C-alpha cells in the first residue's frame, strides 16, 4: 500500500497473508470464514507450494496471535487468463478450521443486487495488505489500509492502455499520491455500512502504483457471488 | 425517493422491495431483530465487525 495508514490493533481482521516456503508473503487473501479464503487466480503462478497466515500485522517479530494454515483445495476460477487478467479469482479450502479472535474475523459476503445499488454507489472502499509502499520499494513490514474512492466507469475505460472488462473496477486517485502495489494482490477491497464491513473487490492489477492519470485495478466480487457460494459448498 | 431508495429502507443490512413494501434480512451469522429492521449477532466474531477484543 502507497500512502494511507498502519491498520490498528483489530481494524483490518479479514487480511490474510499467503506465504512462501521462505514464510515471506506475497499475496494477500480475504478470510470468509472458519474454512474459506478469497484470493486472486494470477497468484497461484507465484509460487509452488504455499501456505496461509492469519492474525499477523507485524512480520519482524512473533508476538502470539499469529496462526498458519496449510490448504487443502485450490479452487482457481476456470476462465482466468494472464493475457487480459479476466476472471482473476479464486478460493482456497484450509485443512484446519481459522479461530477467531482479536484481529481475526471474516469479512461479509453481500446480496448482488443491494450490493451494487448500495456499496458501489458509496463514495468509499478500503484496500489493504503487506505490498510496497512505493513502486520501487521493498515490502511493509507492516499491514497497512487505505481509502480509496471508487471511480467512474467511463474515466476508467479512457484512462487505461488495458481492456477494463465488466468483471473489472477501477478504485483510486488520478494523481494523489495513493494506491495499492505489488505484494497487494488477492487482498480484500471492502466497504463499510453502518460499521459493517463487506466484502466488494479483490486488489487485481495497475499500470505500475499511484502513477499519474492511472487508476487500481479490483475483481467486481458482485459477478462472482454466485461462483463463490458454490465453490464454498463443493 | 421511496422504499429502499430512502435510507436503505430503515434496514441495518440488505433491503428488498417486496410488492411495494419494503423487506429487511441479514449476513449469515446474524438473525433479523423483532422489529423487522435491525440485525442481531448470533455469536462471537461475527462477520464485518473489526474486533474489540
Ligand atoms: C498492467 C499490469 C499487467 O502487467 N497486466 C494486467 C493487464 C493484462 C496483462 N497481461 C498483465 N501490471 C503492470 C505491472 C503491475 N504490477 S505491480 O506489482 O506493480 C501491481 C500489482 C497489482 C496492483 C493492484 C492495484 Cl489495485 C494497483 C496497482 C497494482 C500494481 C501490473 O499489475
Ligand atoms: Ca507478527
Ligand atoms: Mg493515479
Amino acid at each position: 500500500i502507497v500512502g494511507g495508514q498502519e491498520c490498528k490493533d483489530g481494524e483490518c481482521p479479514w487480511q490474510a497473508l499467503l506465504i512462501n516456503e521462505e514464510n515471506e508473503g506475497f499475496c494477500g487473501g480475504t478470510i470468509l470464514s472458519e474454512f474459506y479464503i478469497l484470493t486472486a487466480a494470477h497468484c497461484l503462478y507465484q509460487a509452488k507450494r504455499f501456505k496461509v497466515r492469519v492474525g499477523d500485522r507485524n512480520t519482524e517479530q512473533e508476538e502470539g496471535g499469529e496462526a498458519v494454515h496449510e490448504v487443502e483445495v485450490v479452487i482457481k476460477h476456470n476462465r482466468f487468463t494472464k493475457e487480459t487478467y479476466d476472471f482473476d479469482i479464486a478460493v482456497l479450502r484450509l485443512k484446519t478450521p481459522i479461530t477467531f479472535r482479536m484481529n481475526v474475523a471474516p469479512a461479509c459476503l453481500p446480496e448482488r443486487d443491494w450490493a451494487e445499488s448500495t456499496l458501489m454507489t458509496q463514495k468509499t472502499g478500503i484496500v489493504s495488505g503487506f505490498g510496497r509502499t512505493h513502486e520501487k520499494g521493498r515490502q511493509s513490514t507492516r499491514l497497512k489500509m487505505l481509502e480509496v474512492p471508487y471511480v467512474d466507469r467511463n474515466s476508467c475505460k479512457l484512462s487505461s492502455s488495458f481492456i477494463i472488462t465488466q468483471n473489472m473496477f477501477c478504485a483510486g486517485y488520478d494523481t494523489k499520491q495513493e494506491d495499492a502495489c505489488q505484494g497487494d494482490s488477492g487482498g480484500p477491497h471492502v466497504t463499510r455500512f453502518k460499521d459493517t464491513y463487506f466484502v466488494t473487490g479483490i486488489v487485481s492489477w495497475g499500470e505500475g502504483c499511484a502513477r499519474k492519470g492511472k487508476y487500481g485495478i479490483y475483481t467486481k466480487v458482485t459477478a462472482f457471488l454466485k461462483w463463490i457460494d458454490r465453490s464454498m459448498k463443493t | 425517493r421511496k422504499l429502499c431508495s430512502l435510507d436503505n429502507g430503515d434496514c441495518d443490512q440488505f433491503c428488498h422491495e417486496e410488492q411495494n413494501s419494503v423487506v429487511c434480512s441479514c449476513a449469515r451469522g446474524y438473525t433479523l431483530a423483532d422489529n423487522g429492521k435491525a440485525c442481531i449477532p448470533t455469536g462471537p466474531y461475527p462477520c464485518g465487525k473489526q474486533t474489540l477484543e
